[PDB]
């Protein structure tokens, strides 16, 4: 049961762990976030009390490194950062949880929400996306422009999501026109699955992610990459049974997480109703229908 | 973006421009069965590709074979209109390739830009404009070509004869639309005004008929109360 201490809390801040967050003062007594739990990435996020404009955070993996989180009163926001002295870190965190200064991440047991949403999400293909090869956790926050976004304006900055463009020529094969326009299958199991992907686990390990990115930061361009990553199952006529079966369970989660009053910016109208009433695959979405439908009957 | 009243001169400057019109590609005539269902029975049909600044029409014959054991051929027709489009496109030398094409049908926008994506400096552009080149089938020797056709063709026309050595493009466009609206509305009425004075023939190489100047301002005239009446019997106005 890995730790993320805190040096201090300078300033009110709204702290995210996972699908949790809590609210700590200004100078409030905390120093971290114990008990959580081993064999899955995190994701620690903040709302800053005074500019609501600061939502932002870190992807890591405790196995990876021994993290802190310490507040940077130069560029005004919460750093996570690696201490590489293993036993200099393990005496800092027995102190803080021995004056129990830390909050406990307040898993349920029976409860497999945030495994069900991260099943396929790797930290070595989120350091891909979301390059600083110095760190062994990734920064993201809202206003990070996708490579896609800035090819319609800083490289270094930018999250690295694979290009999906139904209307681009590695999406249409010549002479192939209306057949590859109207099913996608070409594009989806021979240039992104076999191609770039080279199997479902990295291509839904990347839709889980633009998913929380949009759900945590309230990312633009993560959202549009997430429903990319929708559409072009959902247009392709021929899909593997099983990646069909566990894209039904994929969605079924991340629409139970999703708060209900951000359905009206997070979810596209002209996607979810292609993708569950007209699409080649509107019948093999069971999960996902029936809890869309009890959940969001307006946005359809 | 979208071609409009506004923004209407555009169509007679000079940078090269068509018009893709694909209303009577996909033709049929729909009929009863021994049985008593409906069936449809293709005919002939025709993309009516137009250069609005010099006439020149590349009238790409829709041959029936071409619909033979397809299948959604409403859908197949708009992807047909494309493809044909795009052959044209590429066969024409660079400097006489268009920079802009205008689809009179907003359904022709996605098939046309899958097909010419190899074309990323041509625009594909919709038009606000309600054009009535779906009456190019009431031009007889329009009409006389799609039907004949025994197999795939492309026939060259002038739609202008040989109206710009006397009017501008502007001109010229304004009397195609309202030749082609008359047709629309009340072909027998627009027909009988163009073909009654029997001493104006139409030349072998012409669409039209031989119209003096103050011949083509009276057709003129006649086309525009053909089309105000028919609007009245419209909306009872
Ligand atoms: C120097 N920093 C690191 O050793 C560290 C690790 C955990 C907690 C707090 C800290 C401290 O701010």
């Amino acid at each position: 049961m890995n730790t993320v201490p805190f040096t201090s809390a300078p300033i009110e801040v709204t702290i995210g762990i996972d699908q949790y967050s809590f609210n700590v003062k200004e100078n409030q007594p905390f120093h971290g976030i114990k008990d959580i739990p081993i064999g899955h990435v995190h994701v620690i996020h903040f709302q800053h009390a005074d500019n609501s404009s600061m939502r932002y955070g870190y992807w890591f993996d405790c196995r990876m490194g021994n993290f802190y989180i310490q507040y940077d009163p130069k560029d005004g926001l919460y750093k996570m950062m690696e201490e590489r002295d293993g036993a200099k870190f393990e005496n800092i965190v027995h102190n803080f949880k021995e004056r129990q200064m830390m909050v406990s991440y307040p898993k349920i047991d029976e409860d497999d929400t945030w495994y069900n949403l991260t099943e396929f999400v790797q930290m070595d293909k989120i350091r891909k996306i979301v390059r600083k090869d110095e760190n062994q956790f990734s920064y993201v926050d809202s206003s990070m422009t996708t490579v896609q976004e800035n090819e319609l304006s800083d490289p270094a900055h930018s999250l690295n999501y694979t290009v999906i463009n139904f209307k681009s020529r590695e999406a249409i094969r010549p002479g192939h026109e209306m057949e590859d326009f109207l099913d996608k299958s070409y594009y989806l199991n021979t240039v992104m699955l076999q191609g770039i992907f080279k199997n479902s686990s990295n291509y839904f390990g990347e839709l889980q992610f633009a998913f929380l990115n949009a759900m945590f930061f309230g990312n633009y361009g993560s959202s549009l990459q997430w429903h990319a990553m929708i559409e072009l199952i959902c247009s392709s006529a021929t899909v593997p049974k099983h990646m069909l079966d566990k894209l039904d369970e994929i969605l079924y989660y991340q629409i139970k997480t999703l708060p209900e009053q951000y359905s009206d910016i997070l979810l596209n109208e002209r996607v979810w109703n292609i993708c569950l009433y007209s699409s080649f695959q509107k019948n093999s979405l069971h999960n996902t229908e029936k809890i869309m439908e009890n959940k969001y009957p307006e946005l359809l | 973006g979208a071609m409009n009243s506004s923004n209407y001169a555009e169509l007679f400057n000079n940078d090269i421009k068509l018009f893709v019109d694909d209303t009577n590609v996909y033709r049929v005539t729909v009929h009863k069965t021994f049985e008593g269902n409906v069936a449809t029975k293709a005919i002939n049909g025709c993309i009516f590709t137009l250069n609005p600044k010099t006439g020149h029409l590349f009238l790409k014959i829709i041959h029936t074979s071409v619909w033979a054991g397809q299948k959604r051929l409403s859908q197949l027709a708009k992807w047909k209109t494309a493809e044909e489009v795009s052959a044209l496109v590429r066969s024409l030398p660079k400097e006489e390739q268009p920079k802009q094409i205008i689809v009179t049908r907003k359904a022709m926008l996605d098939p046309l830009e899958v097909h010419m994506l190899d074309f990323p400096n041509i625009a594909i552009r919709p038009t606000e404009l309600r054009l009535p080149f779906s009456a190019a089938m009431s031009i007889d020797k329009l009409s006389d070509v799609v039907m004949k056709a025994t197999e795939p063709q492309m026939v060259l026309f002038n739609i202008y004869d040989d109206w710009l050595d006397r009017i501008s493009s502007y001109t010229a466009f304004s009397r195609l639309t309202l030749l082609l609206r008359a047709l629309k509305t009340n072909e027998e009425s627009a027909k009988m005004i163009l073909l009654s004075d029997p001493t104006i023939t139409i030349k072998s190489y012409h669409l039209w008929p031989s119209f003096t100047d103050e011949q083509w301002i009276t057709i003129e005239s006649q086309m525009r109360d053909l089309i105000l009446t028919e609007y009245g019997r419209k909306y009872n106005v």
